[PDB]
């Protein structure tokens, strides 16, 4: 109704009662969230061991 | 929802400099186009010749 | 009389104060007989380990959904008992939770907001309702394409680390969402030392202290795990998403490149430099007339129907950028046309719009600054970034540093031979391939 | 309590239409865009009545009736 | 503390008012009796234009001078309009007022109003058109007002896609030249002295010196209009007459709309304390929303419901809603509710004026109806002397008055007004 | 008829021009002299005194 926290300044502006305060469409049920198809999935790894330092013993 | 697109990996394909999601870029990044643009350099200095 | 920088002066000082527990409580006193009070939480989602990605934001769901000591409805009929509104939001670093009210109930509110902070009941049956509310409302904003492009921006800059992920998550993870791990982020991410309590309006600062002193002590004050919760930097990546989808009418293109981040001081300069592009859409009154070139070059060769420029802050990191709605015919036009005014901010640029860029800048951050919620905004993220309230009298001190050398040296530094990151969404057949771009971020002529 | 479209709480941009010359330096919040919709087709002007010979007939009385036809143009009666 | 509020009443009819905020910016804004309120058939959709018309070239300032000067002090000149009176704000840095009020007097009182720039404006008019019709409020708020009033009211805040291409510079010179007549004028300024504003508005405002032309007088019609559009949600707005601004019934009706819901006040809320919400909710199990509508004009107000519901379930909403209206009408309401409805008021009119832009568009609207400004203080007591008995009345001046429904959406079980 | 080109805003581009546009000619100079191989200025080279 009052300030809505966005127009990609990190800023609250100006926003309706509509659009602030009831962010949600008046839609009965959500509908889908249809999935991703793909050739083959990468992979994925980390590496941060390194190695230590060298000498005597 | 959108929010599930994602970017899957590029570890196999990325340079040495940047395989860490951890540390910053912008600290290689000058020596990466310096390496590139040296490529280009002394491929112009050998076509000019 | 009085000048500008007197009138900056006479801006009364934000006061601030500390707890025993580590809470910031910070307050600006108008002359205004309503008032801003608010939490601002150093918890949003770059905090998660991608296994509980919409867990903050299911907070800001269930939060005003009852408590223990006020169960239910009835926390919000006290809401509407005094008049008072209750708002809130939650992003990829912070989180608030601001009340609206007159000053006479000033107690009870801050009250209201502790309850908020430490008893936020969880029970099941709101979890169901709140998780079909939050599927509900992501396929909603998936309508929006700005914030598509915003999220795809975010995914494709930040790729591997948790800057990345969207504030409200995938949607396996908002179907498979215990109670167990909301408990969790709950404990590690609502501690007492990452809190500001900040009013704004007519407040007094020892009666909110006292007031803090009461509902507001002993908040968390332990780690619960001798665990400290730290942010590791995010490398960012030049890189290019392209989501292809002929049926929508528009095209919605962001271009970005790395800012320097929340307390590096060239943000100011940045600025300056988003002043001197501005923001254009089909709406505005001014023709070919206008002060911008790339506003006055999309309106005569009817190229874009808006577009806005955006440097957007994180610890120490950002986006510094562009976002344009237009159609597909005219979508590499109009990148050709952004690239050239940043390389002309790299290459030639002038004083007088310098000066301009100054003078746009000194009125958007005063014009921002009026009411009392923007100003408790401003308190809660000046205390939660740069550890303090950085003065408009400081701001105007800083703005007034910046020549042409230095502004074309800042951009020289970050836009200038660099990578960008590209979002693009609907018919961008005609944006163009990232060698392209890639080569249109330098000039041949310098 | 003046200022009607201050009065009416959540149907203030509603009852009033606010616009700019100058563009502000803030900002506004949903910019908005006209998408490239449909255009009506272009139809041959019709003979105007501008006497009152003309008018006669011209008033309906009876239902509307549409015809179509294949190789014969469309035609209406009222 | 900064200094009172000052008026002063010019011998030309024009009311000026000046508070020095010594607010490092500085809004000023001239507000016009010159709504859509006098447009006659003939010269629909002037209003716009002119509304749009606010940087075309004047008399010793072009659209080149102004766009460019405005543009590089930073400040900004907007133009807002509601259905009666119009408001031309500019605001700045306070070392740019003097160009600014030059810039804004200049728009305001002599354009040239060439040929070729509005026949560059109108396609904006249209664009303009299509981006405020993008939502579904306007629209059917824009209906109801055709639906309400026979004249003088349902002149539209846009112009129509017939008049586009039609309004020339000669209409728009009549309009300025019979409405932005300097009795009707409301100078007002935060953040300048009074010296300033006082000095050019005697060195500068003397060019129109009559009344103008007025005399609108809007009547009541009502009926009803459906616009099948397709759309899974049902829009509603059920609508009565109502008394005008400026007495206690106003005060009545803002309290009645305030006890009936007016508005959410959590984010996500449930809204737990609007009857209308409580009725349907107890009614119903779908996603919806019921508000209270209330436009009350200098002559005329228009209350009553708005509904937004599935298409399926409309009617059961629209039902729900009007029959707890006529139960708060037969005395079903307690007096715990009034004073929550009391307070919501005083706080939503405390918190419309938080901001400079909404104080300074309260200061110009009491100076052009009354010529004075009352406190908020005054404000909040007169919310305070309202009884129950007139929130009472006026449920019953809106149940037992005749209808204007506007209704968009998949309308097969909307009803129709005889089965209301 | 170049009376527009004088004035503050052009002074300060072509100050800003000046440096970009030296070191253009300086690159023009050393390509015609190498292209050419000019004996007033390779003999002043020190390591290219070997061909004259």
């Amino acid at each position: 109704m009052y300030y809505k926290f966005s127009s990609f300044t990190q800023k609250l502006a100006g926003a309706w009662a509509s659009e602030a305060y009831t962010p949600q469409g008046l839609k009965p049920v959500s509908t889908e969230a249809p999935p991703i198809i793909f050739a083959t999935p990468t992979k994925l790894t980390s590496s941060v061991t390194a190695y230590d330092y060298s000498g005597k013993n | 929802s959108h929010t599930d697109v994602k970017v899957p990996d590029f570890s196999d394909y990325r340079r040495a400099e940047v395989l860490d999601s951890t540390k910053s870029s912008k600290e290689s990044s000058e020596a990466r186009k310096g390496f590139s643009y040296l490529v280009t350099a002394t491929t112009t200095v050998g076509v000019a010749y | 009389t009085a000048t500008f920088a007197q009138a900056l002066q006479s801006v009364p000082e934000t006061q601030v104060s500390i707890l025993d527990n580590g809470l910031r409580v910070a307050s600006e006193q108008s002359s205004h007989a309503t008032c801003t009070v608010g939490v601002w939480i150093d918890a949003g989602s770059r905090y998660e380990t991608e296994k509980n990605n919409g867990a903050g934001y299911f907070l800001e769901h269930l939060a005003f959904k009852g408590t223990k000591n006020r169960p239910g409805n009835a926390l919000e009929k006290e809401v509407e008992s005094i008049g008072a509104h209750l708002n809130a939001y939650s992003t990829r670093e912070h989180t608030a939770y601001l009340i609206k009210a007159l000053s006479k109930d000033l107690p009870k509110v801050v009250e209201l907001l502790a309850d908020i902070v430490q008893n936020s009941s969880l029970e099941d049956s709101q979890i169901e309702k709140e998780r079909d509310v939050i599927l509900r409302e992501m396929q909603e904003n998936d309508a929006s394409m700005q914030n598509v492009v915003f999220d795809y921006l975010h995914a494709t800059a930040f790729q591997g680390t948790p800057l990345a992920q969207a504030v409200e998550g995938p949607s396996e993870n908002v179907r498979r969402l215990s109670r167990t791990d909301l408990t969790d982020y709950l404990n590690r991410h609502y501690k007492a030392p990452r809190m500001v309590l900040a009013a704004a309006g007519g407040v007094e600062h020892q009666q909110l202290l006292d007031l803090a002193q009461k509902h507001l002590s002993s908040v968390s004050r332990v780690y619960e795990e001798d665990a400290v919760p730290g942010l590791t930097p995010c490398r960012f990546t030049g890189s290019e998403i392209r989501h292809r989808d002929d049926a929508l009418p528009l095209a919605h293109v962001a271009i970005a490149v790395e800012g320097p981040g929340w307390a590096n001081p060239d943000n100011v300069t940045l600025q300056v430099a988003n002043a001197i592009i501005g923001h254009y859409d089909c709406t505005y009154g001014g023709g070919v007339h206008l002060s911008s070139p790339l506003a006055s070059v999309a309106v005569a060769n009817k190229l874009c129907q808006s577009f806005q420029t955006f440097n957007i802050s994180y610890s120490d990191t950002g986006l510094l950028g562009a976002h344009f709605v237009c159609d597909a015919m005219s979508i590499d036009d109009m990148v050709f046309f952004l690239q050239g005014q940043w390389m002309r901010l790299c290459t030639s640029a002038t004083e007088s719009e310098v000066t301009r860029g100054k003078n746009i800048l000194r009125n958007a951050l005063v014009s921002h600054l009026d009411g009392t919620t923007p100003v408790c905004e401003d308190i809660g993220r000046s205390l939660l970034t740069y550890g303090r309230r950085i003065p408009l009298a400081e701001w105007e001190s800083r703005i007034q540093e910046v020549d042409a050398q230095m502004l074309r040296d800042i951009c020289s530094k970050y836009f200038y031979d660099q990578c960008p990151a590209v979002a693009g969404y609907g018919p961008i057949e005609q944006l163009p391939d990232y060698n392209r771009i890639r080569s249109g971020m330098f000039w041949l002529r310098f | 309590m003046l200022s009607v479209a201050a009065r009416s709480g959540p149907f203030a941009p509603v009852l009033s239409a606010t616009s700019r010359g100058v563009a502000g330096a803030l900002r506004p919040l949903l910019q908005g865009a006209v998408p490239a919709a449909s255009e009506p087709p272009v139809l041959d002007v019709k003979r105007p009545f501008l006497c009152r010979e003309s008018l006669s007939g011209q008033a309906a009385a009876r239902p509307l009736v549409a015809t179509v036809g294949l190789n014969v143009p469309a035609s209406v009666r009222f | 503390q900064p200094q009172d509020l000052e008026f002063t009443k010019l011998p030309n009819g024009l009311v000026i008012a000046s508070l020095e905020n010594y607010a490092p910016l500085s809004r000023i804004g001239l507000f016009v009796k010159a709504g859509s309120r006098y447009e006659d058939s003939n010269n629909l959709g002037t209003s716009h234009l002119l509304r749009l018309a606010s940087s075309l070239t004047t008399k010793g300032a072009s659209s080149f001078k102004i766009t460019r000067g405005i543009e590089a002090v930073g400040g900004k000149l907007s133009v807002t309009a509601t259905r009666e009176n119009m408001a031309y704000t500019v605001e700045g840095i306070r070392s740019d007022i003097e160009i600014l009020m030059e810039f804004l007097l200049n728009v305001t009182t002599a354009p040239e109003f060439r040929r070729w720039e509005v026949a560059a404006l109108r396609s904006q008019l249209k664009i303009d058109k299509a981006v405020a019709f993008q939502n579904s409020q306007t629209r059917i708020i824009e209906n109801l007002h055709d639906v309400a009033y026979k004249n003088a009211l349902a002149n539209p805040l846009y112009c129509p896609d017939y008049r586009m291409g039609k309004i020339t510079s000669e209409e728009l010179h009549y309009f300025v030249q019979n409405h932005f007549t300097s009795a009707r004028m409301a100078l007002v300024g935060l953040g300048v002295s009074h010296s300033v504003l006082k000095q050019v508005a005697e060195q500068f405002l003397n060019m129109r010196g009559g009344l103008g032309l007025a005399g609108a007088k809007a009547k009541y019609r009502g009926g009803e209009i459906r616009e099948q559009n397709g759309d899974n949600l049902v829009h509603a707005a059920i609508v009565a007459e109502s008394a005008a601004i400026g007495n206690a019934e106003a005060n009545a009706f803002s309290v009645l709309q305030h006890l009936l819901g007016a508005g959410p006040h959590i984010k996500r809320g449930n809204n737990t304390t609007s009857l209308l919400s409580q009725s349907v909710a107890k009614g119903s199990h779908q996603p919806f929303d019921v508000s209270a509508f209330n436009a009350s004009y200098s002559d005329s107000g228009l209350f009553g419901i708005y509904t937004i519901s599935q298409a399926a379930a409309a009617g059961e909403v629209i039902n729900a809603a009007y029959n707890q209206v006529k139960a708060v009408a037969q005395g079903n309401l307690s007096s715990a509710d009034v004073q929550a409805a009391k307070n919501k008021l005083k706080a939503g009119y405390l918190m419309s004026v938080e901001t400079s832009e909404g104080f300074l568009s309260e200061i110009g609207s009491q100076a052009l109806a009354a010529g004075s400004y009352m406190p908020p203080s005054t404000v909040l007591q007169q919310i305070d002397s309202v009884a129950d008995a007139d929130v009472v009345k006026a449920a019953k001046k809106f149940v037992s008055g005749k209808k204007s429904m506007a209704a968009s959406g998949n309308l097969g079980h909307t009803p129709f007004l005889d089965e209301l | 008829m170049l009376s527009r080109f004088l004035g503050p805003r052009y002074r300060e581009l072509a100050r800003n021009w000046i440096p970009t546009a030296g070191m253009w000619g300086t690159v023009g100079a050393v390509g015609l002299v190498w292209a050419t191989d000019w004996r007033l200025i390779l003999d002043w080279v020190p390591y290219i005194n070997g061909k004259f």
